[PDB]
């Protein structure tokens, strides 16, 4: 079947249609191996804080939801740092600047509250790892443009010679700052919009 | 006095939460259609801010520091956790309060009032603080200033937004692709303060 | 493991003061009182109800519902309530169904309203007034070649509040219908013979309830009539199942009984000195023939009125001897017929094409004052839009714009 | 809101549950792998002293091995620049900064800043070509969030930074804290002299890109004024009279043989 | 003494002599569905009908009792309609001098009337259609009052008569009429003027108010900006000076008083002056023999605000007091838009023309650019001296936003307050149109 | 072609309604007027660039190594061929040719890429192609240095015509200063080509810094020119006798050029009166202050006047009608705010010597907030009926 974990890529797009993981696809999106290890921890942890919430979804009151969804999120994200940190030093040390950012990524709370809140166990964790996959496709898609204009490389490999190495090619340094995220962004919205007129937004 | 001053201008100009840090950014694209409702959901985060700031630094500095309690212990891997629930229990009593006496906000806000939580501004204002070692007054000030700027911030794309009336574009790119673009637009401006120390 | 024990008991212990901290002010922001909502308005007679809730539950469970039709939402529209001191703000969702002098009035969705304090409704006394019957079936007989024609008769000699117009809402419980069940005569079927359509059926999980309006006018005592159409599958997608309360409908035979809920009031004809040109098609003959016959039998107007009819073929006209005998009666009243596609066999001698293109070449074209008299529609969509099209070509305003649109 | 969720006992009953257990798990990750995540950052620390001495090396063993055996630490008195006794290797001198109210610096003789403090007796690194030594590694930091750097210099001081340079701990902005992430920049080091003929600092971090062939020239960082301003105070400073000075003068003198 | 500094007095060429003559023979009148707003007529006549003076012709749907009478007596010949059967004009022939009489009063007697007495005499006399509302500039609901009635005493548009003139022949009249306003009121009276002296009304509640200054000061939106600002709960009524003349004869004599006085002024005509003529009289044979040969434009109104009178529009209009003519400009010139520009008038100082004070220009009908977006170089704060943000406003009423609109101050306006704009505007626009399409939408959702 | 005949003639239309007669002024008009305000300080510019490259280059070279260093360059060596000399006793026209071979490349691939950019979405949106590119064309080749690559200035062009204008709806219908987008995005993609020390002087191997870089090292008594061995004085910064950006450099030609689009009412005193003002307040206020470290607190206003791109900024770049505030109090607070963030980012900010291009597209971001002040305050006046 799989029409659940593919929905989110481009038809509902967390990023493109929701608006809910912006910072850090701002952040993150220098490098392709830094956005490949935020895209993997991103989707786990949706999909497991999705799971776990909605085990429990009928106790929890409403008075204190938010602290119930927040105690379970930050919970497994400092358990994985820790894991990475003893297990995975080198991908633990990518991801140490950013370990705040994935606590507060607007994904992960926001499927909690919109989907696993009323919905069954293993739905709600094909739901995180489908909204994992939509964020992923744009992160990497930034990211390649980002990196391959302002470093001449792709996961750190030279693909565009420097005239600093006695190439030919000269960086963008502007592709080094957030504003180059944010029309790359706009500029993926307008495509995707293009080929999906259903998602442009009504004049009035 | 100058002391404060100049980190009240610090957090509000040099170092913005939105153009510069790029933080709290998808209620920021999200709610800036009306300048009323930024306005209003800028005070809510300047609140929230303001009081999330002293509120931790008490905590850090009484129970989660090394060698707070009892000598030997560090508790320093419970901050994250310990902040983001001082956070929740704020924004829970605030969702509340905008219900009984705001209801056109409540409204407005919809599924992003329980998402002021992870709005990455006010975390990453806390973390900040814990990091730079502020004192008590020093907290008060920074969360209050940090949380002006992230207001004014957005007030002023609402502005732009509400002057676009007059705008035609293109259809794929009405809404979330032009406000994205425009944001970009507005860090290039706020990029006159990079290279100052405040 | 000191350290585990001292992390634990005072992170556990951050979380409870957090906690009781929230209960706090939960206690002294959320109210827990009792609601004096003044369901008749003046007389203050209210109905005790827990906050939290919503409008229309409320009502639903007082016994005094509205006309809803899609249970919330702000899709429907139709359950339309009236609040002069209650919520402060109308909801923009509302906006969309309500304008800005309606909501100056006090008009509001019951569906989006939110149970919080007290408030006082000012609903027309005729929701007050409804009420429930449970009728026995006269006969189903078939009129047209997917059209039946069912009879009810309300028991104890009691007649049913109605004007001509009006609606009634019809229940249904969960039911597994099959299509051949159905009995047609052998005039009707030989279409359904010729496209198999018998081969179908259809299942009602829980009850529901669906929109009707009557056929006959308030002189006929003690008698409800309607006319239904079967809800067959499109052609083009000939494997999706038929309809649900069409076919309930249809399955009911003669001697059954059947539960209504009571009259609505809509679309109704303004009391005016005006010319009426009533224009109908396909299905919306009920709504045309209780107009017409009530004006020109109850209370004897003297306007001058005609109807206009568009039917596919010579097969699907019925109530010929109604209009005839009206016309013959009265020379205030004089009727026409079109066919869209009539058959060889038809022998068909008249008008023919699409009854707006009738209506227009013999009756419009040469109107002195088109704008000076009054026009009543129900029938297909298309046909609506196209009769709306020429009228607003001719000048005719809205508010000389009546119609139903009932959906074909 | 549900059943009895809004009930009193049941909201405590719910959030002290859990508050318990996604404690106990935090605190037993936290407190069971701390000596595996110092193990971790020790083993990366031999590394990139390595790295900077220009010992090829992969791998926990072969880093190790490599480790005393090409290299030896010893104790500086900075105040004099003569070396101090023995257990170097287990030497925590980001401790010993703050413990035993050692040297505070006033705020005119900062630079780096935001250190506020100096440990008296500082490690260096003395790497072994079999028995002489060849040259010596030194640990500088300074601000810009707290940058920690592994600066090197031959037996001859004044001349030549060899084999480049190496930032071993830092929080900077990725894109613009290139400082370790792009090797062009740290290439940029080897054969620049730390001092002049007056001997003095010397070092500069040109802004906007510097001279072809300069000597004391190292091409600044794009976009990042301030990262570039303090890791040329961190030089300012640890090149200075508070700093590394002594000890380099004893150096080149004849503090190494 | 009010005096209004920002502004403009069009120095087009062709000025009238403010002396009256008499006018050519009219032999068609006609009355103008389209310049009343918002009205759905009723026809009550049909062609051939004879018809006398104050005869009623059609009637309002949408303003229930509000009547539409003949000017003259004689014969309907034509009843024309345009797209949609939309009524464009009502054209009588005249012949006779059939009429319907009404009540008369003495002098001293008009300002203690009922107020159901003279709204009911105005309504049967068709006279009630002089009076427009503000907002929305619509004839009064005949249930409805005015605590604010504007007399409109002066004209500052080009080539417009001079109101003393024609007052000073008439003054019985006008007093009598200002008495008659006076009892309908229930609030004040503004009678609003320039410096010269008029004739006097000895009501209390009647109040002379002097404007200073260019174009637009005397127009009625300006003085109710300064004298009673309107909105929705503050409605105001206007009526101009020849009204107030025909509304005192109806009190004093019994008849409906249908003579106009118009000028007939513009570069193509030969002696621009003063005439007597007849309400809806035919522009084309009042400009018959008064004009130079060529291609003309004649306009029912000003060249700021008025009608084309061209086919089944070339009548006069309800509340027009001058016929406008001049040439219709449609040479394309080669670097036109680059010339020096002595003989070019602008309010900007980038032609030359500006240098030369009191030199008049032969305007014509061009367009002198192409439609494009706005730029706004500083033009309509100069012309507009209400208090409102008018670039803002003028935006608000492109992008079509109502609520903003009327925020700002759109209910304040009439097509004609917003004419100058228009004039000065480099991209092009027409925002009389934007303003009614504004005020048509806030009407339909009120 | 239709092309030409659109431009070269007025349309012939007649008004339809409304006002009969028009205005005699157009957009056409309004952009062409701008347009040509700016001759004189292209044409000193020209002649400034050729003049200061001859200077430095004879001060560097000599005789055969001079010769092989014309030989080397097309610039110099197209000086030399079509008539002029490189030698150090050139005339004015030799020095304008020199510097028109730098510009006029610059300001036809400029004109050419942002055209066609202009013309396709014009096709695409079905619209006429209007004037306002001419303008933005025009200030964008005056505000570079005169060593910029073409590449470069094309990517520039591209950026500003795209992202800041056309994705917007066209002219009229952006916010953010479309040239100094374009400046903006050289300043941040390539730093190396329109800063520093290798950039405002077209002479080959030539290195020297320019008088806002020499009083930030050493107040007024490090204004010296190296190629002449001359101390610069404030009538030499105010004539425009030295290097920087092309038309910026002579303050009385932007002068002459700014006095005549004011008096015709296109460009807004009060946005001008406004920039004037912030500018005297910000540096007499550090002049008060004062500071033993950083010379650029001794710096007079009139000092701040002569140098940089503040007179070009403020007469031609601020008064853009459609990035600037609505409304007159408007004006007065966004030409404030303009003087002082140029002020402030030219003392404080040790990063950038200059701060007026990043100043303007700063205040582009705050006008709508200004106007929406103003527009609250007189809502309030009409919902209390006036007085
Ligand atoms: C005030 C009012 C008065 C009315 N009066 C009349 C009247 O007098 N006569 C009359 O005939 N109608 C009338 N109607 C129309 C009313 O909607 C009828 O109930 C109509 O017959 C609807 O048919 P139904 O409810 O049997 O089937 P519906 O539930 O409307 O479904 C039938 C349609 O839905 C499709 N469908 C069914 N199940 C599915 C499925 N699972 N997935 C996808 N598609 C599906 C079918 O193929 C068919 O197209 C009136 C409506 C109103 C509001
Ligand atoms: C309108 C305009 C705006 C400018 N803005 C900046 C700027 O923001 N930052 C900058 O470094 N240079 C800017 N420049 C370039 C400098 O003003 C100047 O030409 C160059 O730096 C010469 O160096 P100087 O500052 O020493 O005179 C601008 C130039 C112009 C014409
Ligand atoms: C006085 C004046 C100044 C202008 N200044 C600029 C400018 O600095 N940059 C620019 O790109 N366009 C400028 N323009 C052109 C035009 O107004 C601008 O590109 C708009 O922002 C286009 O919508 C100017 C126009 C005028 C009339
Ligand atoms: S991810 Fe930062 S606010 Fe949403
Ligand atoms: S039930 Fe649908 S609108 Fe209320
Ligand atoms: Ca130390």
């Amino acid at each position: 079947l799989k029409k659940s974990v593919l929905a989110p890529v481009l038809d509902n797009n967390p990023i493109a249609l929701q608006v809910l993981g912006v910072c850090s696809a701002l952040a993150v999106t220098t490098k392709l191996e830094t956005a490949f290890v935020m895209t993997l921890a991103v989707m786990f942890v949706t999909a497991l804080s999705n799971f776990f919430v909605s085990l429990i979804r009928n106790h929890i009151p409403n008075s204190v939801r938010i602290i119930v969804q927040m105690a379970i999120i930050a919970s497994l994200v400092i358990v994985v740092d820790q894991i990475l940190k003893a297990y995975l030093y080198d991908i633990s040390k990518q991801l140490s600047v950013f370990v705040g950012l994935i606590i507060t990524n607007c994904i992960v709370m926001g499927r909690a509250e919109a989907f696993a809140m009323k919905s069954e166990p293993i739905p709600s964790f094909i739901d995180g790892i489908g909204n994992g996959l939509g964020y992923g496709f744009v992160l990497m898609t930034v990211g390649f443009f980002r990196e391959l204009l302002g470093s001449g490389k792709l996961f750190g490999l030279e693909v565009l010679p420097l005239i600093s190495n006695g190439g030919w090619y000269q960086p963008n340094g502007l592709m080094l700052l957030a504003p180059s995220a944010f029309f790359l962004i706009g500029f993926m919205i307008w495509a995707i919009r293009t080929f999906k007129p259903e998602q442009v937004e009504a004049k009035e | 006095m100058e002391h404060y001053i100049s980190l009240l201008v610090k957090s509000i100009f040099i170092e913005n939460m939105a153009l510069s840090f790029f933080l709290g950014m998808c209620t920021f694209l999200a709610v800036s259609k009306k300048v009323k409702t930024s306005f209003g959901l800028g005070i809510a985060v300047i609140v929230v801010l303001t009081i999330s700031v002293p509120v931790n630094n008490l905590v850090y500095n009484l129970v989660l520091k090394p060698d707070a309690l009892v000598e030997g212990v560090d508790l320093s891997f419970l901050n994250f956790i310990t902040f983001i629930g001082v956070i929740a229990a704020l924004v829970q009593i605030l969702e509340m309060i905008l219900d009984r006496f705001f209801p056109p906000l409540y409204n407005a806000l919809g599924i992003f009032l329980p998402l002021i939580t992870v709005n990455c501004a006010i975390f990453g204002g806390v973390s900040f603080m814990v990091q730079r070692d502020y004192s008590f007054a020093e907290s008060v000030v920074y969360g209050f200033g940090s949380g002006v700027g992230w207001m004014l911030a957005i007030v002023a794309l609402a502005g732009i937004r509400e002057k676009m009336k007059y705008s035609d574009v293109p259809p794929g790119l009405r809404g979330l692709g032009i406000t994205f673009i425009t944001a970009g637009l507005m860090a290039l401006g706020f990029m006159s303060f990079s290279g100052v120390q405040l | 493991m000191s350290t585990i024990i001292f992390g634990v008991v005072m992170f556990t212990l951050i979380i409870l003061a957090l906690v009781l901290v929230i209960l706090f002010a939960k206690s002294k922001l959320v109210p827990t009182g009792d609601i004096t909502i003044s369901i008749n308005g003046d007389p203050e007679k209210a109905i005790v109800t827990q906050p939290g809730g919503k409008l229309l539950t409320a009502l639903a469970g007082a016994g005094v519902f509205v006309s809803s039709a899609c249970g919330g939402g702000g899709s429907c529209g139709q359950c339309r309530v009236k609040i002069k001191s209650g919520g402060g703000d109308i909801l923009p969702t509302e906006l969309d169904h309500i304008s800005k002098g309606e909501a100056r009035e006090g008009e509001r969705l019951a569906c989006q309203v939110a149970v919080k304090a007290d408030m006082d409704l000012e609903l027309p006394e005729e929701i007050f007034g409804v009420k429930k019957w449970e009728c026995t079936v006269i006969s189903n007989d078939n009129k047209a070649t997917f059209i039946k024609e069912l009879k009810l008769a309300i028991p104890d000699g009691e007649s049913v509040p109605f004007r001509a117009g009006g609606y009634i809402q019809i229940e249904a419980p969960a039911h597994h219908v099959k299509y051949a069940d159905f009995d047609v005569p052998e005039k009707y079927r030989g279409d359904w013979d010729k496209f198999n359509l018998f081969r179908y059926e259809s299942k009602v999980d829980e009850p529901i309830i669906r929109a009707y309006s009557m056929a006959n006018y308030p002189e006929e005592f003690g008698i409800i009539m309607l006319n239904v159409r079967i809800a067959t599958p499109p052609p083009n997608n000939p494997n999706v199942p038929p309809g649900q309360m069409s076919s309930y409908i249809w399955s009911l035979k003669a001697g059954d009984k059947c539960t209504i809920s009571g009259p609505f009031g809509e679309f109704f004809a303004k009391d005016t000195d005006a010319e009426m040109v009533f224009i109908g098609g396909g299905a919306g003959m009920a709504p045309m023939r209780s107009h017409i016959f009530d004006q020109l039998k109850r209370l004897k107007s003297k306007r001058k009125m005609s109807y206009w009819y568009g039917a596919r073929s010579k097969r699907e006209m019925f109530y010929v001897e109604d209009f005839d005998g009206l016309a013959a009666e009265n020379d205030n009243f004089v009727w026409h017929c079109a066919l869209s596609d009539p058959q060889p066999e038809d022998n068909w001698t008249g008008y023919t094409g699409f009854i707006h293109n009738v209506l227009y070449e013999n009756y419009l074209k040469d109107h002195e004052a088109p704008e000076d008299c009054e026009y009543y529609m129900c029938g297909p969509p298309m046909m609506n839009a196209a009769v709306i099209n020429m009228l607003k070509n001719l000048g005719v305003e809205e508010e000389n714009i009546l119609l139903d649109d009932f959906g074909g | 809101m549900a059943s009895n969720n809004d009930s009193i006992k049941k909201t405590l009953f719910v959030v002290i549950a859990l508050s318990l257990v996604c404690s106990i798990i935090v605190s037993a990750a936290a407190v069971g792998l701390r000596d595996k995540q110092k193990e971790n950052a020790a083993l990366d620390k031999q590394s990139k002293i390595l790295q900077v001495a220009g010992i090829e090396a992969k791998g926990s063993k072969q880093i190790v091995e490599l480790f005393n055996k090409s290299i030896e630490p010893r104790l500086v008195d900075f105040n004099t620049g003569d070396f101090v006794e023995g257990d170097a290797a287990n030497y925590d001198q980001r401790k010993a900064a703050k413990e035993a109210s050692e040297s505070i610096k006033l705020t005119a003789e900062q630079d780096k800043a935001k250190i506020q403090r100096r440990a008296n007796v500082g490690v260096v690194y003395l790497v072994k070509d079999g028995d002489k030594t060849s040259k010596v590694i030194l640990p500088v930091h300074g601000n810009g969030l707290w940058s920690m750097m592994y600066a090197f210099v031959a037996v001859e001081t004044d001349g030549n930074t060899v084999s480049g340079l190496t930032y071993y701990e830092q929080g900077e902005t990725p894109g613009l804290g290139g400082e370790v992430e792009n090797p062009a920049w740290r290439a940029q080091w080897v054969g620049k002299k730390l001092f002049d003929e007056n001997h003095k600092p010397a070092i500069k971090i040109v802004k906007g890109g510097a001279p072809q062939g300069s000597e004391h020239g190292v091409d600044g960082l794009s976009g990042a004024y301030l990262t570039s301003n303090g890791v040329q105070n961190t030089f300012d400073f640890w090149l200075g009279d508070m700093g590394f000075g002594p000890f380099l003068t004893k150096v080149r003198d004849g503090g190494l043989n | 003494m009010i005096t209004i500094k920002k502004g403009l007095d069009l120095p087009i060429a062709g000025t009238p002599s403010q002396v009256i003559s008499d006018g050519k023979a009219i032999k068609k009148v006609a009355l103008l569905g389209e310049e009343y707003v918002g009205m759905r007529p009723t026809m009550h006549v049909r062609v051939g009908d004879e018809v006398k003076k104050a005869q009623i012709l059609f009637e309002d749907k949408k303003n229930p009792g509000v009547k539409f009478t003949s000017p003259v007596s004689g014969k309907v010949v034509e009843i024309n309609r345009g797209a949609k059967r939309v009524l464009q004009s009502v054209v009588i022939e005249v012949a006779g001098d059939d009429q319907v009489t009404f009540d008369k009063f003495e002098a001293n007697q008009l300002a203690s009337l009922n107020r159901d007495a003279i709204k009911t005499q105005l309504v049967e006399s068709g006279l009630w259609t002089a009076f427009r509302t503000r907002p929305f500039s619509k004839v009064p609901a005949i249930d409805s009052t005015s605590e604010a009635i504007f007399v409109t005493a002066m004209d500052t548009n080009p080539l417009a008569a001079e109101p003393t003139v024609v007052i000073n022949e008439q003054s019985e009249a006008f007093v009598a009429g200002l008495d008659v306003l006076s009892a309908l009121t229930t609030g004040k009276v503004y009678v609003c003027k320039k410096g010269t002296s008029l004739p006097r009304s000895q009501q209390p509640n009647v109040e002379e108010h002097v404007f200073d200054g260019p174009h637009p000061a005397g127009l009625a939106g300006t003085h109710m900006h300064f004298l009673y600002p309107v909105s929705a709960d503050h409605v105001a009524w206007s009526i101009n000076y020849q009204d107030v003349i025909a509304v005192g004869q109806l009190f004093l004599t019994g008849e409906l008083y249908t003579q106009r006085v118009v000028s007939l002024a513009g570069p193509v005509v030969n002696k621009p002056r003063l005439v007597r003529t007849v309400m809806g009289a035919s522009l084309e044979q009042l400009v018959d023999s008064e004009i130079m040969p060529g291609e003309v434009r004649i306009i029912s109104g000003s060249v700021l605000s008025g009608t084309k009178a061209t086919g089944p529009h070339a009548y006069l209009g309800r509340y027009h007091l001058q016929v406008s003519v001049l040439r219709e400009g449609r040479d394309k010139e080669l670097f036109g838009w680059a010339m020096p520009g002595k003989n070019k008038f602008s309010v900007t100082r980038s032609f030359l023309g500006h240098l030369f004070k009191g030199q008049v220009y032969n305007m014509t009908t061009t367009t002198n650019g192409s439609d494009r977006s706005m730029v706004p170089i500083g033009n309509y704060e100069k012309v507009m001296p209400l208090d409102m943000e008018p670039t803002l406003l003028l935006r608000d009423l492109c992008a079509g936003d109502s609520d903003s609109a009327v925020r700002l101050g759109a209910l304040e306006l009439d097509e004609e307050d917003l004419a100058l704009c228009t004039f000065v505007c480099p991209g092009k626009y027409e925002y009389g149109q934007l303003l009614r399409e504004c005020l048509d939408k806030i009407e339909k959702e009120g | 072609y239709e092309a030409a005949a659109t431009l070269f003639y007025t349309p012939g239309l007649v008004t339809k309604r409304s006002s009969h007669v028009r205005d005699s002024v157009d957009l056409k008009r309004i952009m062409i007027m701008v347009w040509l305000a700016v001759f004189p300080a292209m044409f000193w510019g020209m002649y400034n660039a050729g003049g200061q490259a001859i200077a430095a280059l004879n001060h560097l070279y000599s005789g055969d190594q001079l010769a092989a260093i014309v030989a080397g360059n097309w610039h110099y060596w197209l000086t030399e061929m079509l008539g002029g000399t490189m030698s150090s006793d050139a005339g004015w026209g030799s020095k304008m040719l020199l510097g028109a071979t730098y510009f006029l490349p610059i300001y036809a691939t400029v004109f050419i890429v942002g055209g066609f950019w202009e013309v396709l979405f014009c096709m695409v949106r079905k619209h006429e192609v209007n004037e306002g590119f001419f303008v933005t064309s025009i200030l964008f080749a005056l505000i570079v240095p005169p060593t910029l690559p073409l590449w470069q200035a094309a990517l520039g062009i591209t950026f500003g015509v795209v992202v800041a204008k056309e994705v917007f709806g066209g002219t009229g219908r952006n916010f953010l200063n479309p040239a100094l987008a374009g400046r903006a995005f050289l300043f941040f993609a390539y730093p190396a080509q329109i800063s520093g020390d290798l950039v405002w002087t077209a002479a080959d191997g030539y290195s020297g810094a320019t008088a806002l870089s020499q009083w930030a090292q050493g107040g007024a008594g490090a204004l010296i020119n190296n190629a002449t061995g001359q101390t610069i004085t404030w009538m030499d910064a105010f004539i425009g006798n030295i290097p920087g950006s092309i038309g910026e450099v002579s303050t009385l030609a932007l002068m002459i050029g700014a006095a005549f689009i004011v008096y015709m009412g296109i460009a807004s005193w009060r946005i001008i009166g406004g920039v004037m003002i912030g500018m005297i307040l910000l540096s007499t206020l550090f002049n008060v202050i004062g500071s033993d470290t950083n010379a650029m607190f001794n710096m007079p206003w009139h000092w701040h006047l002569v140098l940089g791109g503040f007179a070009f900024g403020m007469f031609f770049m601020a008064t853009d009608p459609v990035s600037a505030s609505f409304t007159n109090s408007g004006k007065w607070a966004y030409g404030i705010l303009i003087g002082v963030m140029c002020v402030l980012i030219r003392v404080v900010n040790p990063a950038y010597p200059e701060g007026m291009m990043l100043a303007i597209l700063f205040a582009n971001l705050f006008a709508p907030l200004f106007d929406h002040v103003v527009v609250e305050r007189n809502i309030k006046r009409r919902l209390a009926r006036y007085g």
